[PDB]
């Protein structure tokens, strides 16, 4: 369990559909979302605030995610040297998923065997 | 800008998560009195920019007297140069000039 | 007796009117009414993608516009939006009947689109 | 006759009574009995009666200013009630005029 | 007989509430605050007690009055004080401390324990009755059997039948 | 009476009910609650769902407890082994078909189906096979359809049908294809078409401008009183922080039953718009902000230096009672009489309740038998009280009209369309005269726009004589009722708010006012505002009264304030706050105790509680909150005190008793911001 991250479906298109089940679940109260519809109809987040200085890492937000939108990469090297670097908004999230998806893949290739 | 200075803007009761309205660049910053005149702006809620020339480690004592996001620092000012002026300057309502010798 | 209401007569102020929240085709008619929550009225934004996107980074819904319908023969399909159905959506059931290239049918859950030629047309 | 000098020296009368009690006989009589007589000598003037379960019978008088002072008149009769709206009438005299 | 409830701890709990010595403790007005050690501007705050109407979007009955003496229903709550947007991310912010204690923490069985408690603690209190809720249905739809009564067009006229 | 109680056994303890109750309404009386789908209290029984099987004795099958009555001596058991057994069954049944849509879903935290299927139901399924999938529909702009999520309760095609009138839904196909819906493309057109959403059980028909934005659990709600009309429905307000998320009804049989209309259920989003947060003062530039103490200071200098007669005050729709008598106090207090109110007939004299109240009251309106509207269009002023007239209609009561011919959604009887067919109607020429001297309760509603011609007392006379010929109203039975339209006028008919004798014979000559101080007034006339005079606009809106003003000081919104409003009944309620003030706004009735304290005569009252004793010093029934009097009825002394207003202004026999409100969606200065009521008459004017 280490950074956050937002993740894609092999299209481009966003797994999330801000359904708030990762932010009702969330016991440090990590996380801050709003919502509307897009404008093609589709149910998707405005914003998805996740404070990493709130954070417990404790993994129930990548359980509660019906559509494994949310996950906690293999990152844990992200030390920065001012806290408004770990305030992470939807964008920074999306970039990370990004960054990380082969080895996410990877990773949920052995572990959807268990979970 | 009479007195809309310091109503317009104000949100909160007035304390370290609360809103003034203020942005104030201050030179001199990390000097005897602009520590105090910094200190005594961000701890009702203004943004403070804080430009100077010295090491970040003279400069450190600052960072702690506002919220996340309100105190802001600039290394390497030099005052010769009117870029560096133009951008500590570039969103502030108030300028206060600390900078002596 | 009942005279009929003209509904044309009624004045609507200008700032308003141009400001109604529609949607282009989608998942909905086109220029049907699309909820908004208050977010970025102060910043002055009225787009969706802009709320949380900066820059002229290709969106999402940018990503999804370019994969084309998906020919499937019957009348229901199933939707997991992966080939696995343990690392996909919940399963969606999309109706296929009246659909066809130009009007598909789309995914609520994935943004997929999908028609068939098999209801006598 | 009290009933035309009843324009001049107040700006608007009140009149408070309970529907049902005993005490408010004498008020709701004096109503019944006054108000349209009070009313056909000035069509303009405002005689606000306001009803309330369980309240004491009350006159009250604005005058010019805003100024406003009150008799309690529970358990009065209707020649009682005539009487502290005419010591009503009397102290309108003696106040400040606007207007004009 | 007797069955009010009586297959759960909760009968554990109305009695140890009614021992004795203990079911007669009572303090003047005011009181509870100077012993609770809370600043005392709080107690110059306005209270409500009332209980909650049941939500439109469902149909279940569970936190409503109806359910009184199995679940505590009656509730305290206090007027909002400011919030703003924090100007780094957008988040909420607020300097209320009873922002959330009343919705959360304080409910009541009934109405006069809530003004018990106010009226040791010191809070200043308006009481608001639930609208009760009426169960005879509509005349016309009062059984199922009357959407088919005659009431719909009347009594059918027989002369359209051959031989009129 | 032969035992009009009887009493039956729910699991062995004796239950009494009334007579024609059902099994259902027997274990509610026993404090069970029987899960249900397609029962609903206000609509007609269906007994479809088959969720609601209990066990009676002597019967070998479960029954519907919703349908079947309840007999004496019943023995009804809840908790037997076929009774789990059975709403195991039915659970798994409603199961096999639904989507797993419950992350995309608005129900979602929310949902009988959801709460229902985790206490009633089983933890698993057995059902591999492929499900059915529906195409959507398109209702309108206010209802959004997932159709695949619908389990065939039935409940919208019954409250179309019974309480909207409109019955435009019904069940096309058959079987498993069953499909609910119109068979053509059709918009929902009715003004109650927000309380369907409610009524669905799951997420097949939820709100389209809410769609996606919350979930309920995050929500606060905050029980206040709706202002968009005069009925005061009593409704919920969800705000998340400083945002109004949506407004919900809730329950009061005496006002609302459980009904709110359109307007009163969408105009919220016109609350994040054209708001005015700060204090401003016109300056050479133009309006610009400035601090309280400047606007304050400018306001109270154009109120004193002009002369006591050159000043008016105009009270708006949504003006709560604490505001309305602090501004009446403080312009009375600097000796002008200036008065006026945004909603009409400012002159009407104002000497007994009962003749601007409703005297049998919106419940009590139910024990009468035959009802004449006079010169009221009861769909666009009230659509709550028009659909409790269509409950009337459906269960006996008859309904005549004098007026306007209008769409009611239930048949009635034209009897004429101007004063001179109710002069007719009063001497014996038409037959429905006959019809109301028969009738055991009869009842006459006046609408507001009576009141607001210039010949409304001779017209009034004329409902007076009317009344008194037909026994409308009798010992032990009032059946005199005139209702209103707007939120703040009764209030300020309560409070004496109306102008002197001085002013209005100033405006009768013509004198013109040159400092007006608007108190949320958007909808005045040009003859009340004159070109060329200083205006002090106090209010939530930016609109036409802001943008003339000269000093504008920021007040709150009925979603921030608990202020005292009275309905057409005479009932007092108050709105609560649902959010803080926004920006810099302030209290509205602390406005005008602080521009009276700038000005040199300070109100009397420094606190809420103190302006409320204030009310409650003018007219005691304001103290009573939530409750109504019964008020006084001076027979014909009154009509006979007011005989000099007949005689003057005579009656005009020709102009038509019709309906003021022309423009039902957008009323005031938050519906005219409201995006959505923009789109719901764009809807109606696209369809031709
Ligand atoms: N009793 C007093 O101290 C009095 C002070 N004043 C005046 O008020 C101000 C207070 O200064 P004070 O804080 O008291 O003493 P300081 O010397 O501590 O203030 C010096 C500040 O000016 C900065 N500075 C000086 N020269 C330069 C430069 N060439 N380029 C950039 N930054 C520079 C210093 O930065 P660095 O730390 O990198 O040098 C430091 O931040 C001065 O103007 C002083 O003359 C007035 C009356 C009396
Ligand atoms: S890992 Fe834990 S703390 Fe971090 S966002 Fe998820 S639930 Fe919250
Ligand atoms: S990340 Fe997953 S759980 Fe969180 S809102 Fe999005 S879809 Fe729901
Ligand atoms: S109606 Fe919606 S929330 Fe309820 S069970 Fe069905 S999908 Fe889930
Ligand atoms: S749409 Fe809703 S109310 Fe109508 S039949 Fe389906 S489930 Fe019932
Ligand atoms: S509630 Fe009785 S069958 Fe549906």
């Amino acid at each position: 369990r280490g950074e956050h991250a937002l993740r894609r479906y092999p299209t481009g298109e966003e797994r999330c559909i801000a359904c708030k089940l990762c932010e009702a679940i969330c016991p440090a109260q990590a996380i801050t979302i709003e919502a509307e519809e897009r404008e093609d109809g589709s149910r998707r987040t405005t914003r998805y605030d996740i404070d990493m200085t709130k954070c417990i890492y404790c993994g129930f937000c990548q359980e509660a995610c019906p559509v494994d939108a949310i996950v906690e990469g293999p990152n844990f090297e992200f030390s920065t040297e001012t806290r408004e670097e770990l305030l992470y908004d939807k964008q920074k999230l999306l970039e990370n998923g990004d960054k990380w998806e082969t080895e996410i893949a990877t990773n949920l290739r052995t572990e959807s065997l268990y979970r | 800008y009479s007195s809309t200075l310091m109503t317009a803007d104000k949100l909160g009761p007035g304390g370290r998560s609360s809103v003034s309205g203020i942005t104030a660049t201050v030179f001199g910053a990390n000097g005897f009195l602009g520590s105090y005149i910094v200190n005594e702006l961000a701890k009702r809620g203004s943004q403070v920019v804080c430009p100077f020339r010295s090491t970040e480690n003279e400069a450190m004592h600052l960072k702690q007297m506002g919220d996340l996001g309100q105190i802001v620092l600039l290394p390497e000012l030099d005052i010769r140069n009117d870029d560096d002026i133009k951008r500590a300057i570039s969103r502030s309502n108030v300028i206060i000039n600390c900078v002596g010798m | 007796v009942v005279p009929t209401f003209d509904w044309k007569k009624v004045p609507v102020p200008s700032t308003t009117a141009k400001d109604i929240p529609v949607t282009v085709k989608g998942a909905t008619p086109a220029g049907d009414l699309r909820a908004t929550s208050g977010l970025g009225l102060g910043d002055g934004i009225k787009n969706h993608t802009d709320k949380w996107l900066d820059g002229d980074k290709k969106s999402p819904m940018e990503y999804i516009n370019e994969v084309a319908p998906i020919k499937v023969k019957g009348l229901v399909v199933a939707s997991y939006g992966s080939d696995d159905p343990a690392l996909g959506c919940p399963v969606e059931y999309i109706n296929l009947k009246g659909t066809s290239l130009e009007n598909p049918a789309v995914c609520k859950y994935t943004g997929n689109r999908y028609y068939s030629d098999d209801w006598k047309g | 006759a009290w009933r035309n000098s009843l324009s001049k020296s107040m700006q608007e009368l009140r009149i408070h009574l309970c529907q049902t009690s005993a005490g408010s006989k004498g008020v709701r009589d004096f109503i019944v009995a006054n108000y349209a007589e009070m009313k056909k000598a000035n069509p303009h003037f405002p005689i606000l009666i306001r009803e309330c379960a369980g309240t004491e019978a009350s006159l009250t008088a604005r005058y010019d200013f805003g100024a406003e002072k009150s008799v309690n008149v529970q358990g009065a009769t209707t020649g009682a009630v005539q009487q502290q709206l005419e010591q009503l009438i009397l102290a309108g005299q003696s106040m400040p005029k606007s207007g004009e | 007989e007797f069955a009010t409830a009586s297959a759960d701890y909760s009968i554990a709990m109305k009695k140890a509430a009614e021992i004795t010595g203990a079911a007669e403790s009572a303090m003047g007005p005011k009181e509870g605050g100077f012993t609770a050690g809370v600043p005392l501007d709080t107690f110059t705050r306005k209270a409500r007690i009332y209980a909650p109407a049941r939500t439109a979007s469902q149909s279940g009955l569970a936190r409503t009055v109806d359910f009184a003496t199995t679940t505590p229903a009656w509730k305290i709550e206090f007027e909002p004080t400011a919030k703003w947007q924090n100007p780094l991310m957008g988040w909420t912010s607020s300097a209320d401390p009873l922002e959330n204690v009343g919705r959360s923490a304080l409910v009541f069985y009934t109405k006069e324990e809530a003004m018990r408690f106010c009226e040791k603690l010191g809070w200043e209190y308006e009481v608001t009755e639930p609208n009760k809720r009426r169960t005879q249905r509509t005349k016309r739809y009062m059984q199922y059997g009357d959407n088919f009564g005659t009431k719909r067009a009347g009594v059918p006229d027989l002369s359209t039948l051959p031989s009129n | 009476p032969p035992s009009d109680h009887l009493e039956v056994f729910v699991n062995e303890q004796p239950v009494k009910i009334p007579k024609g109750s059902s099994v259902l309404q027997a274990c509610d009386a026993a404090g069970i609650d029987i899960p249900r789908f397609c029962y609903h209290q206000r609509l007609s029984i269906a007994g479809n769902c088959r969720m609601c099987l209990v066990e009676v004795e002597k019967v070998p099958k479960p029954v519907a407890s919703c349908a079947m009555p309840a007999g004496p001596g019943m023995k009804i058991k809840t908790e037997t082994p076929m009774v789990k057994k059975a709403r195991e069954g039915v659970m798994e049944f409603l199961l096999i078909n639904h989507p797993l849509d419950c992350p995309i879903c608005d129900q979602g935290g929310e949902c009988d189906l959801q709460d229902q299927a985790m206490i009633f139901g089983s933890d698993r399924s057995r059902f591999v096979e492929a499900k059915r999938a529906v195409e959507d529909k398109n209702l309108g702009p206010l209802v959004k359809t997932v159709m695949t999520r619908c389990i065939q309760c039935t409940r919208c095609v019954r409250f179309a049908s019974e309480v909207a009138g409109t019955a435009e839904l019904g069940v096309t196909g058959r079987g498993r294809d069953s499909e609910i819906g119109t068979y053509v493309e059709k918009l929902m057109g009715s003004e109650l078409s927000g309380n369907v959403v409610d009524l669905c059980p799951v997420g097949a028909l939820t709100s389209k401008p809410y769609a996606f934005t919350a979930r309920s659990w995050e929500l606060k709600g905050t029980e206040s009183i709706d202002v968009s009309d005069g009925l005061g429905a009593n409704i919920r307000v969800d705000a998340r922080g400083t945002e109004v998320m949506r407004i919900l009804p809730r329950l009061n049989e005496a006002v609302n039953e459980e009904w709110l209309s359109d307007k009163g259920r969408y105009q919220y989003d016109g609350l994040k718009h054209q708001r005015l947060d700060k204090p401003m003062v016109k300056g050479p530039k133009g309006l610009q902000v400035a601090t309280w103490q400047d606007a304050l200071g400018a306001a109270a200098a154009a109120l004193t230096s002009a002369a006591p007669g050159e000043v008016r005050g105009i009270a708006g729709k949504l003006a709560d009672a604490e505001s309305m008598v602090a501004l009446m106090d403080l312009l009375r207090g600097l000796g002008a009489g200036d008065l006026a109110h945004e909603g009409g007939f400012s002159d009407m004299p104002a000497d007994v309740r009962s003749t601007y109240t409703a005297n049998t009251t919106v419940q009590g309106l139910e024990q009468s038998d035959l009802v004449l509207l006079v010169g009221t269009n009861p769909r666009w002023e009230s659509p709550v009280f028009n659909a409790r007239l269509r409950k009337m209609f459906l269960d006996g009561t008859q309904v005549g009209l004098v007026g306007a011919p209008v769409d009611l959604t239930y048949k009635y009887e034209h009897v004429g369309s101007d004063p001179a067919a109710l002069a007719a109607l009063a001497a014996g020429q038409h037959p429905f005269l006959e019809r109301l001297k028969k009738a055991a309760r009869p009842a006459v509603v006046v609408g507001p726009g009576v009141l607001r011609r210039a010949d409304r007392e001779a017209v009034m006379k004329a409902v007076h004589e009317l009344c008194g010929k037909a026994g409308v109203v009798k010992e032990g039975w009032n059946g005199f009722n005139v209702i209103h339209d707007t939120a703040s006028r009764v209030a300020a008919l309560d409070m004496g708010f109306g102008p002197s004798a001085a002013a209005r014979a100033r405006r009768a000559q013509g004198a013109q006012p040159k400092v007006v101080y608007l108190l949320g007034s958007d909808d005045y006339s040009e003859e009340d505002v004159p070109e060329g005079a200083f205006v002090i606009y106090q209010g939530h809106h930016g609109d036409r009264g802001a943008s003339r003003a000269n000093v504008v000081l920021p007040g709150a919104a009925y979603t921030e304030k608990s202020g005292l409003y009275v309905n057409f009944e005479g009932r007092v309620q108050q709105t609560r706050a649902a959010v803080p003030l926004v920006g810099d706004a302030r209290e509205d009735w602390a406005i005008l105790r602080a521009l009276s304290e700038v000005v040199g005569k300070r109100l009397p009252y420094d606190s809420h509680a103190a302006v409320r004793a204030r009310l409650a010093g003018i007219a005691p029934h304001f103290a009573n909150i939530d409750a109504v009097q019964t008020p006084v009825w001076l027979n014909g002394e009154y009509v006979k005190g007011v005989e000099a207003l007949a005689k003057a202004a005579p009656l005009q026999p020709s102009a038509p008793l019709t309906s003021t409100i022309s423009n039902f969606y957008m009323t005031d200065a938050i519906s005219r911001a409201s995006r959505t009521m923009a789109k719901c008459i764009q809807a109606r004017q696209q369809t031709k």
